[PDB]
């Protein structure tokens, strides 16, 4: 009992439209789409990519130290004689 | 959460106490004949087909 | 002031003279100038074979039409004259007549009780008038519902039973009675010990006392042939009836299970049960969620129109059950929602609800009992089974008895895994098939 | 009970405020709110130019979301312009329902 | 006017559903020993002397 | 009068498809829903094409699969579409539920435990199926992931032995393997369509968190096309997986033969499974190590219980959004150890990430959302 005639009571809310044939498929892609994409991602930046970079700090000191552990396992050899 | 408990909730979990320990009977009975379980099988008095 | 200890006790006693011919003469004293008079013979429907099933109905259409003693318009006259209201009625089991004047008026009333009991006319004309009346009477009753309805459950519950049939009796019998038979229905019948005289309000008793000596006095207590006719126990059954007609614009189901006879101690407890399942009706605004929980599944999702939970009873036997109007649409919902409710005292009876039913069961005791001609038709029908008038004092003192424990073990008794009686004047066809409603009458998970 | 670090809270609040993105799309704080049954039946008892203007924002909301803009700067909702017009309904009714629980656990 | 078994039976066990399908789950506890010994013992007696575990007489228990 | 609204097949086409509302600002994560839809069809088409020339015997498994990458025309390719369509599966699944999580889909609660029980099928699938080929990694996942079984404290190797048909992973096992990854994902197919069956009645999530009620739109023509270029990206993807890196997600050593006697060094189980792998490397007991397994799936049941929130949607509760790609992060760190050999610096990074896996779930997600409730002053 979801169909469209059965949904929410709305009030005067008029809505204006064009034929797809109408209207070019990319309008000011140059001028207000690039601009567009850069605001989202700049919105997106301090949210999401620091924590992965903390990805990239505990990965390359997990390989930085276990390459240690390893490679001076026979240097610890070489201390104890 | 905390509005369950209550002065006749505890009622009514009283009164449908004897049903739980019986159908909770009815599970532990029904697992053991199920399983074929051998420990509680070897202690009842005339079950004793298993060798 | 106000409290209920008291309050009990200011309540009069009421006094049950013995007349030496074995009538039951009764009375409670009050301070008001009217007063009603009454005789509830205990013979009723129930008694009529199939071959005289109309006789006590038609009987109580022309009790006082005439009389020997008087002319019967004159007798009208002479009540219309008094500014009296003598009515009448006969139930399965109880016949009653009863006048309505002032305490100044009381003797001249008593004596026509003396008349109308003991002996009226008979004219071949006025009971040919009466057939044709009761015979238009039956089309007329028709058109209503509710009682065509609890008809049929009789009918259903009872069947090859006595009680089973109408006080109307059937449109084939009616037409075909005699004087001769009524004749043999009066002299077979009404007479003492069965009557039971009473006059609640402003009558002092030793004048209602010496007035009943003086009038009913004369009726006999010896039957002819030493052919008494023994009362009978009663079968029930768990058939139904299901009358359709689609044109109808609601369905009317009533369904019942067997009950305890008038005379023992389960009612009361059965009665609070009722209280806690709640009659209703959505002309009111106490509805929606709130009211009875049958009344809040009645008005949620809107189902139930209309509704009332009785507890018919008679003798040894009774009904106690559930009565609904509906829509064509709901008609299954309405009963998953009620049979729920007596699962719900079946089993889980949470103390509050017993005390709200017994505080509602209190209230319906008093308020009934205001009046006179309701005390009066108390002390009738209370002295015809009972015996005594069973105090207001000992029905709270029976009803503070009344606990949870007590209810869900009654009612585990009388409703749980019982087979009901059905009874459903239509339009009908989503009403359950009777083994749907047999097995909605018990739960898996108990 | 703190005093000018309640001033402190307010800056917080405000700043929090802005962190939440429905400024960016006009929307009021109300606008918001996740709709359980309460929330709907709190929404039922709005008058109806309330309820026109929530409804009518909601869908500039969605409709920002469609070709994924943003509401003009001039345009974005303050943190002192917002009116809290749903918080005396839906409080009527969350105190309706607990009163019923609390009359039902009796 | 002596009471019938059932009325007794049917007050106790078969009252309450759970206490049913309880004397369910025994009345086949029982059952299963009972009927499978004496479906074993019937088959066992119409063929004496070719069931082998009756021709262990020959090497059995040294 | 159409006749989408009167022939009753008609009639459900016309709902599931044609005709239901869908918000009109869904984005282009909804898609991979569908997407996981879409994989199935080729995980069964693909892999009903390997089933024509697999033999399930131990003896001959191997030697089959050779058959098919060499004798049978044009079969290295499904041989390849199967496998890493398996990966591509798991991935649109991870992005599936990270999306639902984000969100707060998870309110539709009946479909959110549909939709875990279907991820433990589609689990059960993918490891039986990768028993399947019957190398040194396949021969040795079964019988360390089996042995877990092994750890239920009363009925263990009884339940065990029983699993593998014989004391020991061998030909039996494999076949019974065969037939359960044979037959499962059309139970997943029957689970989805419950899976959509409860979720329609309501109507699909809006990114806003508000209810769309007032911008409903027909699936048709929209949705079909986004889903078409959503799809037709998957195929791209997918492909160039398998035409130019066949291998890198895959693993070196299945293409040995199982041997029960020699044991392969760094034997690790297939990627989509490693985070939960390392879960077993972080706690010293067994019981315990499964315990902590069957909680890593199992928790997400226990999400809406934990939500505080009276918002759905995180893009509008910042820090919220913060610890979930934390808890994204942290996924990848577990995802990255379950590559690893047991080591100083691994062994103390994996116990500190899965305790950091479970108390940023348990612990911090609520308390700070009752924070964003009470920043926003309600
Ligand atoms: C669930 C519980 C897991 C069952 C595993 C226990 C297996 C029973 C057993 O081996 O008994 C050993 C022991 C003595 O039995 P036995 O003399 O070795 O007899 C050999 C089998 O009974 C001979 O086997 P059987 O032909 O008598 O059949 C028994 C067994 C299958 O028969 C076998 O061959 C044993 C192994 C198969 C079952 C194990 C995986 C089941 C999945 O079938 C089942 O267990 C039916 C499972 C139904 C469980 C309830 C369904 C819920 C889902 O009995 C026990 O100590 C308990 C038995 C059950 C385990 C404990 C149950 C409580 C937990
Ligand atoms: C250990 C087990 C513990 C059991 C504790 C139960 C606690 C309460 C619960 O879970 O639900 C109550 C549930 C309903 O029982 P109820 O109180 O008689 O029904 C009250 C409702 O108004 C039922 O509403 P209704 O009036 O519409 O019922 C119609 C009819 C349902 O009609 C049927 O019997 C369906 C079978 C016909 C289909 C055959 C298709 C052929 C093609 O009766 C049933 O509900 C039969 C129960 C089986 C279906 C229920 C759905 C479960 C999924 O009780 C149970 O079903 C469980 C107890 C039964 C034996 C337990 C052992 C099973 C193993
Ligand atoms: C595992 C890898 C899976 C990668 C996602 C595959 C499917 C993505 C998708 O939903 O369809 C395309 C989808 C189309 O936009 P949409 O339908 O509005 O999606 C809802 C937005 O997320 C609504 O959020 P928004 O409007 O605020 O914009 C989100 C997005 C803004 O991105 C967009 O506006 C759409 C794509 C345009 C940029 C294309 C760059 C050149 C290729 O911001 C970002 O790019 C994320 C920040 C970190 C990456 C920065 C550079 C990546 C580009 O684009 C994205 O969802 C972003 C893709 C992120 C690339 C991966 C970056 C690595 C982390
Ligand atoms: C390949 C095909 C497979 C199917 C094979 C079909 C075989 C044919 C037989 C199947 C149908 C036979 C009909 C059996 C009788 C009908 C059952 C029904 O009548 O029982 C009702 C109720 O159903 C059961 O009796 C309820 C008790 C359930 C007991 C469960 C025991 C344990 C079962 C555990 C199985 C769980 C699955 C485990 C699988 C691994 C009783 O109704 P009723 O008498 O009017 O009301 C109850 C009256 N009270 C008040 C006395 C109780
Ligand atoms: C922990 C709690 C666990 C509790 C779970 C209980 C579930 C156990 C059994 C459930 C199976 C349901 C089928 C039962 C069929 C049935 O309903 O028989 C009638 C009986 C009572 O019905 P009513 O009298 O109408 O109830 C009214 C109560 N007011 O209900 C019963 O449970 C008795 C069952 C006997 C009937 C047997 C037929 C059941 C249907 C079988 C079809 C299954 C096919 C599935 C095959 C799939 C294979 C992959
Ligand atoms: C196991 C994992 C193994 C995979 C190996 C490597 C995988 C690396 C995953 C990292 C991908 C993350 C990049 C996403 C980019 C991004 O989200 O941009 C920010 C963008 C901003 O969104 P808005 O709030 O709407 O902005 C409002 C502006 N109008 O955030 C998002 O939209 C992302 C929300 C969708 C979540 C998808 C994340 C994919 C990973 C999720 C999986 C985690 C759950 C794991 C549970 C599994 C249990 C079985
Ligand atoms: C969601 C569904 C499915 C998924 C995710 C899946 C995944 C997998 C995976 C990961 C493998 C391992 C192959 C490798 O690593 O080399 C595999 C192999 C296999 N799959 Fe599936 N599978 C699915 C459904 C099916 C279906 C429906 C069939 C029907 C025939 C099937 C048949 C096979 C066969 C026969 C193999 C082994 C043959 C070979 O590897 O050469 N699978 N599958
Ligand atoms: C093969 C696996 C699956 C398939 C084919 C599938 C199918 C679908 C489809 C077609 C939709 C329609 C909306 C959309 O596509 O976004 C959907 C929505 C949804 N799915 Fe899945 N699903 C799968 C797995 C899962 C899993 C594993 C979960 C959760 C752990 C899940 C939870 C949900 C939820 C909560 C929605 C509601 C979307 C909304 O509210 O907007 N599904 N699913």
């Amino acid at each position: 009992g979801r169909e469209f005639g059965n949904l929410t009571r709305m009030r005067h809310v008029i809505s204006y439209s064009l034929s797809p044939f109408e209207q070019r498929a990319y309008p000011h892609v140059f001028t207000k789409g690039i601009p567009n994409v850069l605001r989202r991602i700049r919105e997106s930046f301090f949210r999401v990519v620091p924590q992965f970079v903390v990805f990239y700090l505990i990965y390359t000191w997990g390989t930085e130290e276990f390459e240690r552990s390893k490679r001076k396992n026979p240097a610890a050899y070489e201390n104890d004689k | 959460v905390t509005r369950f408990l209550g002065p006749r909730y505890r009622e009514l979990v009283k009164n449908w106490v004897p049903t739980a320990y019986t159908w909770g009977a009815v599970g532990a009975v029904g697992l053991v004949w199920a399983t074929d379980w051998r420990l509680i099988l070897d202690w009842v008095p005339y079950i004793n087909g298993k060798f | 002031t106000a409290t209920f200890a008291q309050a009990l006790q200011f309540v009069p006693e009421t006094q049950v003279s013995l007349l030496d011919n074995g009538l039951r003469v009764a009375s409670e004293q009050s301070s008001q100038p009217t007063c009603t008079v009454g005789v509830w013979i205990d013979v009723g429907s129930r008694f009529e074979t199939e071959k005289n099933n109309g006789a006590g109905y038609f009987l109580e259409h022309l009790a006082f039409k005439g009389t020997k003693n008087r002319p019967g318009s004159a007798l009208e006259k002479e009540v219309e004259s008094m500014g009296a209201h003598l009515n009448a009625y006969s139930t399965r089991e109880h016949t009653a007549y009863y006048i309505k004047a002032l305490s100044k008026d009381l003797p001249k009333a008593v004596e026509l009780l003396g008349d109308i009991v003991q002996n009226c006319s008979l004219e071949d004309s006025q009971i040919e008038k009466e057939r044709d009346v009761i015979l238009r009477e039956m089309q007329e009753n028709d058109a209503s519902m509710r009682d065509v309805v609890f008809n049929y459950l009789h009918a259903t519950a009872f069947q090859g039973t006595p009680l089973a049939q109408a006080v109307e009796g059937p449109s084939e019998n009616v037409r075909k009675l005699s004087r001769a038979d009524l004749t043999e229905y009066l002299s077979t019948h009404y007479k003492a010990p069965r009557m039971v005289l009473a006059a609640a309000g402003g009558v002092e008793h030793q004048q209602l006392l010496d007035l009943a000596q003086k009038h009913l006095g004369g009726i006999p207590w010896t039957y002819a042939e030493d052919a008494v006719p023994t009362l009978t126990p009663c079968r029930f059954t768990g058939s139904e009836i299901r009358h359709r007609d689609d044109a109808l614009p609601f369905a009317h189901v009533a369904i019942a299970v067997e009950g305890p006879g008038w005379a023992s101690p389960d009612n009361v407890a059965l009665q609070v049960a009722n209280a806690i399942i709640g009659h209703y009706d959505c002309t009111y605004g106490g509805g929606v969620h709130l009211s009875s929980p049958l009344a809040s599944g009645a008005v949620a999702n809107k189902l139930c129109q209309s509704f009332q939970t009785f507890s018919i009873c008679y003798a040894e036997t009774g009904l106690l059950g559930a009565h609904f109007v509906c829509d064509r649409m709901k008609i299954d919902d309405m009963m998953f929602v009620l049979q729920g409710q007596w699962m719900r005292l079946c089993t889980s009876a949470t103390e509050s609800e017993v005390a709200r039913g017994k505080n509602i069961l209190r209230n319906a005791l008093v308020s009934h009992l205001d009046g006179t001609t309701p005390v009066c038709e108390d002390i009738g029908r209370s002295l015809l089974t009972y015996g005594r008038r069973i105090p207001l004092a000992e029905w709270e003192s029976r009803i503070a008895e009344v606990d949870a424990s007590v209810v869900r073990e009654i009612c585990s008794k009388y409703i749980y895994d019982q087979c009901p009686a059905v009874a459903g004047y239509g339009p009908i066809e989503q009403l359950p098939d009777y083994n749907r409603i047999r097995s909605g009458m018990f739960w898996l998970r108990f | 009970a703190v005093s000018a670090s309640g001033k402190w809270l307010d800056g917080i609040r405000k700043w929090y405020y802005n962190a939440a993105g429905f400024n960016k799309l006009g929307l009021m704080r109300d606008d918001t709110i996740y709709e359980d049954e309460d929330v709907k039946e709190a929404i039922r008892r709005l008058p109806e130019n309330l309820y026109n203007d929530r409804m009518f924002r909601i869908k500039r909301a969605l409709d920002l979301n469609l070709k994924h803009q943003i509401l003009p700067k001039e345009q974005w909702t303050k943190y002192e312009e917002e009116n809290f017009y749903l918080e005396p309904y839906l409080k009527e009714v969350i105190r309706e329902r607990k009163e019923r629980e609390e009359w039902a656990k009796k | 006017a002596a009471a019938t078994l059932t009325s007794k039976l049917y007050s106790l066990l078969f009252r309450r559903t759970s206490t049913f399908a309880l004397t369910i789950i025994v009345g086949v506890m029982f059952f299963e020993r009972a009927f499978d010994q004496g479906a074993d013992a019937i088959y066992d007696h119409i063929n004496e002397g070719k069931l082998w575990k009756h021709i262990k007489h020959k090497y059995e228990n040294k | 009068t159409p006749m989408r609204k009167t022939n009753p097949l008609m009639k459900l086409i016309n709902h599931s498809f044609i005709d239901l509302p869908t918000p009109s600002n869904i984005s282009a994560w909804w898609n991979f829903g569908s997407l996981l839809g879409a994989c199935l069809i080729l995980q069964i088409t693909t892999g009903l094409f390997l089933a024509m020339h697999y033999s399930p015997d131990a003896s001959t498994a191997f030697s089959s699969i050779a058959h098919i990458t060499r004798d049978v025309n044009y079969g290295w390719i499904i041989r390849y579409l199967h496998a890493n369509g398996a990966s591509m599966f798991f991935i649109c699944l991870f992005l599936h539920i990270g999306r639902g999580l984000y969100y707060g889909s998870f309110l539709y609660s009946e479909t959110w435990n549909i939709g875990i029980i279907l991820l433990l099928a589609t689990m059960a699938t993918a490891f039986m199926g990768y028993v399947l080929p019957w190398g040194q990694m396949s021969f040795w996942g079964a019988t360390v992931i089996t042995n877990l079984l092994s750890a239920i404290p009363y009925i263990g190797t009884d339940l065990v032995q029983w699993i593998w048909g014989g004391y020991s992973v061998d030909s039996p096992t494999l076949t019974r393997f065969f037939t359960f990854h044979f037959i499962l994902p059309f139970i997943i197919a029957a689970l989805a369509t419950l899976h959509l069956l409860f979720l329609h009645e309501t109507g699909s999530n809006n990114p806003l968190g508000i209810t769309s009620h007032s911008d409903k739109i027909t699936f048709h023509p929209y949705y079909t096309i986004k889903d078409a270029l959503g799809l037709l990206l998957f195929l791209l993807s997918l492909m160039t997986l398998t035409l130019f890196s066949p291998d890198l997600l895959g693993d070196p050593d299945n293409y040995t033969l199982a041997n029960p006697l020699n044991t392969p060094p760094h034997i690790k189980p297939e990627w989509y499974f490693l985070f939960a792998y390392t879960i077993l490397r972080s706690v010293p007991n067994k019981l315990g190590g499964v315990l902590a397994l069957l909680l890593s799936i199992l928790i997400l049941a226990m999400i809406p219980i934990l939500h505080m929130s009276k918002q759905q949607s995180m893009m509008f509760r910042p820090l919220s959004q913060s610890l979930y790609w934390l808890l994204a992060a942290d996924l990848l760190i577990l995802t990255w150890i379950g590559g690893q050999p047991v080591s100083y610096p691994f062994t103390i990074i994996g116990q500190v990430a899965s305790v950091l896996y479970f108390t940023t779930i348990l612990i911090l997600m609520p308390t700070i959302s009752l924070i964003e409730n009470k920043m926003l002053k309600w």
